């Protein structure tokens, strides 16, 4: 499982700013809004840090909360 | 609680790993807060209101845990 | 208003985080996922994307994109 699954809660055009900085980020293979109301970005790729994530979402986008890492299974 | 009768998740499955198995919700006394996906005979860290919770599937996406008083997180097949 | 599939192929020589960020920040836009081998495809999903300012953005700001499919 050499991918990561990263779900992040996000304060959310907010969502356009917050697809983009993920979308950004180094080892990204996909993002996805995701859930009902579009509040979650699903992130997919190799190498990506959270924490680091989480801390540019915050200083760029708003709050910001890790709910899920999980990895990809062949 | 009834997963039979719960809207399918809002999912977007990576087209460049396996698609997952399995659907998820998560409840606050019974008050449904968050949904997903996730892989069965596998294994995802999840934050269950306060605390990180290391949730285990088994191959009928069958969802283990040790959350929280008032909090679950149940599993199921995806179509 | 139809829920759409784009896939565009780019040049991207890091112009694969550039194009990323672009498409990402495109209106009505669910998902970007880099696909094929080489991740030199961007697969998008949404509602309401215009895919013939979405490639004149990517030609302007990234370089040669190429409409490869559309579907819904």
């Amino acid at each position: 499982g050499l991918k990561q699954k990263i779900v992040i809660k996000v304060a959310m055009n907010c969502r356009s700013k917050a697809m983009a900085l993920v979308a950004s980020t180094g080892g990204v293979d996909s993002v996805a809004l995701v859930g009902d109301l579009r509040d979650k970005i699903e992130v997919v790729g190799y190498g990506i840090d959270p924490i680091k994530l989480i801390s540019a979402l915050r200083k760029k986008v708003g709050d910001a909360e890790l709910l899920q890492v999980s990895q990809a299974k062949e | 609680i009834d997963l039979s009768r719960e809207r399918d998740p809002n999912f977007f499955d990576n087209p460049g790993i396996p698609v997952p198995e399995c659907f998820w919700f998560m409840f606050k006394n019974n008050v449904r807060q968050d949904d997903g996906t996730c892989y069965s005979s596998w294994k995802m860290d999840m934050k269950v209101g306060p605390n990180w919770v290391h949730i285990k599937s088994d191959d009928n996406c069958n969802l283990s845990g040790d959350f929280p008083p008032g909090w679950i997180v149940l599993g199921k097949k995806r179509p």
